[PDB]
């Protein structure tokens, strides 16, 4: 699976 | 590489010449070009700033084959295969003379830096001219029995080392219109004869892709020689390449027929650098006179390469 | 005793095995060279059909050498090991000693580089890998069209 | 190569002169 | 006018007629003609 | 696969082709 | 100066040839002339109504 | 076998390799993958992998195109940038002057060249000759051809373009060939 | 640099293949000679 | 040879008259099919493809008909483009796990589903997945499809 | 020696239109038009002059020259000009040989054969077969086209197809050939006949078929035969058992059941391992 | 901007003066307008002006030089070497297939895309395994002259398809001056009519009824000429193993 980014920015 | 030099580029182009470029100088203020071609133009770039042409003289008849600046840098002397010296104003743009009496194509020319002002020009009637830069008429020549294709006048201003056809680099007295000594070593023509900036070490480099460096100090041993340096090949053309030393004398550098130019070090002999660029025989490879790490090549593929050594 | 070196390609794996007791000095440089990510992102820059994998240049010309001793060091030629078939790890020069940085996969059986080049390794695992390196495309000068970077080679242990 | 058969006709680009606005720019605040 | 007048008569003696891929204008008899091609078209496009 | 249509087809023969 | 004879004979042809004012494209140059009258007269009447093969 | 020693014990399996390599202490020609009597004669594409390890398919998709078209052929191409991984800071501003203006010399030195191009089609100068006609030399150093290896001298060649009748016609008709087909188009993502 | 002596004097590595050419027949550069120079090597 | 040249002349002016009409490709890729030229007829057919690339149903026709003549490789390399030209059509995926399900190949079908899975399909095709997991042991292995 | 003989006198040999088959003499493609098309092509008329080799040789101004092609009209025989030619007025000979791009005569070889297949032909057959027909069909027609067709080169094999009147002539040079067909074409053998020779297709007697792809493939042979060194060849047939043993003992270099492949060994240039070249 | 011109075509001269001529002529292969390169041969004063024949695209696709259109590393002809070598010829040769092909392959052909080498071997090894009541021998009567001086033709049965016209001719060219020679390889016969009847006697003395030629035998009789029809094969091969039964 691709990664997303958690950062919430 | 990083830069080293005041250059708008570390290498550029000048072109323009409809013809084989044969001689180019420097200012010595090192601020200005000074191109003489096949095709009887004289190009006069200015080096600094926005690299631009500013002056075109057009009095020769034929092949300019040498043009020098004078002590002050106000003066161009342009030797011309028409059978003619000419003195060129740079600010006028006119022509201030023109030297009559060569009976054959001038292949060499060379004025005094230092000293009252001469014009030394070896010519393939056998004939050495001096010529005092403001009579047309020449002061004196020196009859010799083989074309001449190299000339170069001392420190002193009483000494004339003349390269010719028959393998021997002369030098003769002014005063007394005789040979001191012959210098031999090389078996083909000689097409350059360059006097180093202390005056201490004589360049020759000849039709034998061979360039040889001499003592050229009075007292000195039977063989006045220094060092012999190969790799800079003459290819099918039969031109006067035109060598040049360094203002340190340590570097010196010599056109070849491969578009190369070819730098030793003078007291080394190390193949320094073998610079490719040109689609033709490099005519001339000279060094900035001001202490700059400047070179630049005039070649027959009617352009000249402005360089910095890094 | 053989010592383990991962070749992480764009193709595979490939895990080589390296003889200290035949040709020490090459491999520890072949080690510390590996260990210290400096065979990390070069090329294979020479592919010869039936007769070479050659890489290791960092420059990826043909011309780098960075080994651990200066710029250069000596041939370590031992006769009990020959180039004698596919796979085989050796160290490449040109003429006498020159061994710099650049390491050399010998495809198939090459029995005219005897004492020219340091035998120093085979491959132990993965050797379709380099099959599939010999099988490439390459245009004129044995480089490949496409590229086969190395980006691992580990000591895995 | 291109098939076009166009005679020359208005062969210079008029440019806006000073007076003429067009390449004089200002702040987006101020317009 | 007339050395291009039998130029172009040469140039299709020569090399031919290019007669298909020009672009025709609109001209009179052709505006209804082309007014229902485009709004066909745009019609078509809305469809889509 | 190449070879395998390459003879297909160069050992082509109409006679069955007649019925569906 | 015996030896150094056919040289200096082939260097002063070579750079002559070269570098004189009558070959300054190469070759010798000369002006368009104008030919007989009966040159074109003669590719007219050869000519003719252009019906040969 | 280990390695203290390996004499004395030939290959004879095709698994006596490990996975493969040839064994350089013995002194006997080593096959890991038997014979190549034949060549390879495959035409299938070299199978890449990633930076992870995976079968690398975007060789299928790029199959036809030169390395400077930008082709989408991912999931991670459906991904915003900014939620797209490895993604801190995103430079979003225009080049500077210099780029622009540079882009603008090569892009108007490229357009004048077709300007100069369309503008000779569009009205020929009447008279097509040109009498300054320059010859241009060419170092030509010949190769082993037909047969004989001998090395041949090398040549100097005058090329020199011919002078052409200037009330000649154009010698050709102009053919009507169908259009090529396109370039290999996208992945459709969606 | 890259044209120094020192980066002129150092070889390619590696072995030598056991199995270029502007043109498809050899090598063919443009030259800039003297129309003299061709003319007397061709006479 | 003259009804071959005859069939050709009409199915090729067929195509001239009508690009964009895949009946006319159709017709004649399977009649150059049925005299087994089966270089002419992938011709065709990919010359249909520089007319339609993203058509489903031509893309269906000629993974079929390489199939139907026995030629595997060439149609899993078909099936390889198709998947990478239309990655979200489910109807190209669901043939090509179903191909290589039906010539055994049980992990080319699992690195196919792997692909699949990449792209992020919809639910349907999650449950296949496990399913193939499921149906040849393998339980493990659907636990990580589960995450 | 012998200067060229001049074959037909220059009062007998001009210019002219041909004859009138139409009202208009069309002058851009210098052909008769008008009338009706049931004339077309009508018939090959007879020719003007035949050769004689023995009578009509010599030197022209083209032995001084080499490279200079054979003449079309002395193999025609009605060359007026004899020894100002420029052009050859000699008979091939076997070492006249010449590039598939012109023939003998120097006309520039095509692509594709014509429909009405003659002319100058194609170099993409090694064409020298030559079809001849329109023969007064008799009992004892062999002899007199082996008497006839003789003078023009030397022969490999003449089939004559008897009965229809054909012949197909093969000569072992393409050449003679031509000059062959640009000389027999419209002339008699016996009676009063125009000979059809013209070029001939494929023979396809497989027989003949497997004749001529051998023969294709022994010149092929020879050709990399010049190519490879003597070595080289004399291991790649291995016919010599000597040769064998060579090649199995050459190719070992050290490494013991090696047996070296031809990629390899057979190998050319500064840096293989073999004795090279 | 340069032709590829094997040496053998360019001039014996180093220094070659050379006409270029932009569309001046069509490729001979696929017709469309090229470059035409074009030089004056060793043949001074008069000759061909020798040109390249074929655009620079067609020579990468046939791998020939672009006047003589021969093969540029055997010195063969195209097609000689296609059909000896067993090659691909990798491009259409149909009318609008060609000018097709080209339009959409000129960039990678250049590029050597679209080395025989080892089939050369191959050829030269499938051509080293190359594989191309009986009559009593003959008495007397057989090469004895005739008593008609009329009879002039010399017979000769057992001729192989491998043996030429000419070797024929020449092997009887020492013995006199041939009017005609008739060989039918078809039906293994030949008949040899010279002009003098010493020529044939001699002949008849000194072959004695047999002969070989290249290695193959023949048998030699006295005949009046008659024609050689449509004849049944086992005739031809009785005939045929008489010829061989010359030589018992
Ligand atoms: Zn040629």
């Amino acid at each position: 699976l691709v990664r997303r980014s958690e950062s919430l920015l | 590489t990083p830069r080293t030099s005041n250059l708008k580029a570390p290498l550029m182009e000048l072109s323009g010449h409809t013809g084989e470029i044969f001689t180019a100088k420097f200012d010595p203020t090192g601020t200005l070009i000074a191109s003489g071609s096949m095709d009887r133009t004289i190009m006069l770039w200015r080096v600094y700033g926005d690299c631009e042409n500013y002056g075109v003289l057009n009095g020769h008849k034929a092949a300019i084959l040498d043009l020098q600046w004078s002590r002050d840098g106000d003066i161009l002397f342009s030797a011309s295969a028409d059978m003619h010296l000419a003195s060129w104003d740079l600010t006028t743009g006119q022509r201030i003379r023109r030297y009559i009496g060569h009976e054959e194509i001038i292949n060499a020319m060379d004025v005094t830096q230092r000293g009252e002002e001469l014009l030394i020009s070896g010519s393939d009637d056998g004939t050495i001219g001096i010529w005092d830069p403001r009579t047309k008429n020449a002061v004196d020549y020196i009859e010799t029995d083989f074309p001449i294709t190299a000339v170069a006048v001392s420190e002193a201003g009483n000494e004339i080392y003349s390269g010719g056809i028959d393998n021997d680099i002369k030098v003769w007295d002014i005063r007394k219109k005789a040979v001191v000594h012959t210098m031999l070593g090389h078996n083909d023509t000689i097409t350059t004869l360059r006097v180093s900036p202390d005056g201490q070490q004589l360049l020759s480099y000849a039709m034998d892709s061979t360039a040889r460096t001499w003592d050229i100090r009075p007292f000195a041993p039977t063989d006045r020689h220094i060092r012999t340096f190969d790799g800079a090949p003459l290819g099918l053309e039969k031109n006067l390449i035109r060598g040049s030393w360094s203002k340190d004398g340590k570097k010196i550098a010599v056109g070849a027929g491969d578009g190369t130019v070819v730098i030793w070090g003078s007291d080394t002999g190390k193949l320094l650098y073998k610079l490719p660029g040109h689609k033709g025989t490099v005519n001339c490879a000279e060094f900035a006179p001001d202490g700059a790490p400047i070179i630049l090549s005039a070649s027959s593929d009617r352009t000249m390469l402005l360089g910095e050594l890094i | 005793m053989a010592t383990d070196v991962a070749l992480e390609t764009t193709m595979g794996t490939i895990i080589l095995e390296l003889y200290n007791q035949h040709a020490p000095r090459t491999c520890e440089n072949f080690k510390t060279l590996a260990a210290r990510g400096y065979y990390d992102g070069t090329i294979f820059h020479r592919v010869i059909k039936d007769f070479m994998v050659q890489g290791g240049d960092p420059t990826g010309t043909g011309r780098g050498g960075r080994s651990i001793y200066g710029d250069t060091f000596e041939d370590e030629i031992h006769p009990g090991l020959r180039h004698t078939g596919a796979g085989i790890l050796s160290m490449a020069n040109a003429g006498p000693n020159t061994n710099g940085s650049q390491f050399f996969l010998t495809l198939a059986p090459t029995p005219w580089l005897d004492g020219k080049h340091t035998i120093f390794g085979r491959v132990k695992k993965g050797i379709r890998v380099l099959q599939r390196m010999g099988l490439v495309p390459t245009d004129a000068d044995d480089r490949p069209k496409t590229e086969i970077k190395i980006i691992r080679a580990y000591v895995v242990g | 190569a291109y098939h076009q058969r166009l005679l020359p006709a208005y062969t210079t680009l008029k440019f806006r002169q000073p007076g003429q606005g067009g390449a004089a720019d200002k702040s987006t605040r101020d317009l | 006018l007339l050395e291009r007048w039998l130029g172009n008569l040469l140039s299709r003696q020569f090399e031919g007629r290019h007669s298909k891929g020009v672009a025709k204008t609109v001209t009179k008899q052709r505006v209804e003609s082309h007014f229902d091609l485009e709004l066909r078209a745009s019609v078509m496009a809305d469809l889509m | 696969e190449i070879a395998r249509n390459e003879w297909q087809r160069a050992h082509f023969d109409p006679k069955k082709q007649q019925v569906g | 100066i015996a030896k150094f004879a056919q040289k200096k004979k082939e260097w002063l042809r070579m750079q002559r040839n070269r570098f004189g004012e009558k070959r300054k494209g190469g070759f010798v140059e000369t002006q368009k002339a104008d030919m007989p009258p009966e040159h074109l007269r003669k590719i007219v009447k050869d000519i003719g109504d252009v019906s040969q093969k | 076998p280990p390695y203290p020693n390996r004499a004395g014990w030939r290959p004879r399996a095709p698994e006596d390799f490990g996975d493969g390599g040839a064994f350089p202490e013995i002194p006997v020609a080593q096959y890991p993958w038997g014979k190549n009597d034949s060549s390879s004669k495959s035409n299938a594409l070299v199978v890449q992998v990633d930076s992870e390890g995976k079968v690398d398919y975007t060789a299928i998709a790029r199959q036809g195109h030169s390395s400077d078209r930008i082709i989408h052929a991912s999931f991670k191409d459906l991904i915003p940038l900014r939620q797209r991984a490895e993604a801190g800071q995103i430079d979003l501003s225009r080049p500077s002057k210099e780029e622009v203006e540079a882009t603008a010399e090569r892009t108007k030195n490229a357009l004048a060249a077709l300007v100069s191009g369309a503008l000779a089609a569009q009205k020929p100068k009447n008279v097509q000759v040109n009498t300054k006609r320059e010859a241009t030399f060419v170092k030509y150093t010949p190769s082993a051809q037909m047969g004989n290896n001998t090395k041949k001298q090398e040549r100097i060649i005058k090329i020199v373009e011919r002078q052409r009748d200037p009330m000649e016609p154009p010698k050709f008709k102009h053919k009507k060939i169908p259009r090529g087909p396109p370039s290999p188009p996208p992945p459709v993502m969606h | 640099v890259p044209y120094t002596g020192e980066n002129l004097a150092r070889p390619s590595y590696g072995p030598a293949n056991p199995f270029k050419n502007n043109v498809l027949t050899g090598h063919a550069e443009e030259m800039y000679i003297s129309e003299a120079t061709f003319r007397a090597k061709h006479r | 040879k003259e009804y071959q040249g005859r069939k050709r002349r009409e199915f090729e002016d067929y195509i001239r008259r009508n690009r964009l009409r895949l009946q006319n490709w159709f017709q004649y890729a399977q009649w150059e099919l049925e005299q087994k030229e089966f270089a002419r007829a992938r011709s065709i057919f990919e010359r249909a493809l520089d007319v339609h690339p993203n058509n489903t149903q031509l893309w269906i026709r000629y993974i079929e008909a390489e199939l139907k003549n026995r030629n595997i490789n060439h149609a899993r390399n078909l099936l390889d483009r198709a998947v990478t030209r239309l990655p979200r059509v489910s109807k190209l995926w669901y043939k090509y796990v179903y191909v290589m399900e039906m010539l055994g190949d049980i992990p080319g079908t699992r690195q196919v589903f792997d692909r699949w899975m990449k792209w992020e399909p919809d639910e349907d095709a999650w449950n296949a997945y496990i399913k193939l997991e499921k149906r040849y042991g393998e339980y493990e292995r659907a636990r990580q499809i589960f995450a | 020696r012998r200067p060229a003989r001049p074959q037909i006198d220059p009062a007998l040999v001009k210019s002219e239109r041909p004859p009138q088959t139409g009202t208009v003499f069309n002058i851009w493609y210098n052909k008769w038009s008008g009338g009706d098309r049931e004339d077309k092509y009508l018939s090959q008329t007879h020719a003007k002059g035949r050769c004689n080799i023995a009578r009509d040789s010599g030197y022209t101004r083209a032995d001084s020259r080499p490279g200079s092609y054979f003449c079309l009209y002395f193999a025609r025989g009605i060359c007026p000009k004899g020894q100002d030619c420029d052009y050859l007025h000699r008979l091939p000979t076997i070492h006249d040989i010449f590039n598939p791009n012109v023939d003998c005569f120097g006309r520039d070889k095509f692509a594709d054969y014509r429909d009405d297949m003659g002319g100058v032909g194609s170099f993409n057959r090694q064409n020298r077969t030559i079809y001849v027909g329109r023969i007064h069909v008799t009992d004892d027609i062999e002899e007199i086209v082996a008497r006839h067709f003789a003078e023009w080169g030397q022969i490999e094999r003449i089939r004559v197809l008897n009965n229809r009147g054909v012949a197909f002539i093969t000569y072992t040079n393409e050449a003679n050939a031509q000059f062959a067909k640009e000389a027999m074409a419209h002339q008699s053998l016996d009676h009063n006949e125009i000979l059809n020779v013209r070029w001939a297709t494929a023979d396809p007697n497989p027989l003949a078929q497997k004749r001529e792809q051998r023969r294709i493939e022994e010149q092929a042979a020879e050709a990399i035969r010049r190519a490879l060194p003597a070595e080289f060849v004399a291991e790649i047939e291995g016919k010599d058992p000597e040769a064998r043993k060579r090649r199995k003992l050459e190719s070992s270099y050290g490494l013991e059941g090696y047996e070296a492949p031809d990629a390899v060994h057979f190998a050319r240039g500064p840096n293989a391992v073999n004795p090279r070249g | 901007d340069f032709p590829s011109v094997c040496e053998n075509c360019l001039p014996e001269n180093p220094y070659v003066k050379m006409l270029k001529e932009d569309y001046g002529a069509e490729c001979k292969l696929c017709t469309r307008p090229f470059t035409v390169f074009s030089w004056a041969g060793d043949g001074r004063a008069h000759g061909r002006k020798k040109r390249t024949n074929i655009c620079l695209t067609c020579a990468r696709l046939k791998n020939a030089c672009q006047c003589c259109i021969m093969d540029l590393q055997f010195g063969l002809p195209i097609v000689i070497r296609d059909k000896a070598l067993e090659l691909i010829a990798p491009g259409p040769q149909s009318e609008i297939n060609r000018e097709y092909f080209a339009q959409n392959n000129e960039r990678a052909i250049e590029e050597g895309r679209a080395k025989t080498d080892e089939k050369a071997r191959e050829l030269l090894r499938r051509l080293a395994n190359s594989k191309p009541a009986a009559l009593p021998p003959p008495g007397p009567k057989d090469w004895l002259p005739p008593a008609d001086k009329s009879i002039m033709s010399l017979f000769i049965t057992g001729i192989e398809d491998d043996l030429p016209e000419w070797k024929i001719r020449d092997f009887f060219k020492q013995y006199g001056k041939i009017k005609s020679l008739v060989v039918s390889h078809m039906t293994h016969c030949a008949f040899v009519n010279y002009e003098t009847r010493e020529g044939a006697e001699k002949a008849a003395t000194e072959l004695k009824g047999r002969a070989v030629i290249a290695g193959c035998p023949l048998r030699i009789r006295w005949s009046i000429p008659r024609p050689i029809g449509t004849m049944n094969k086992e005739e031809r091969a009785e005939m045929l193993r008489d010829g061989r039964s010359a030589f018992p």
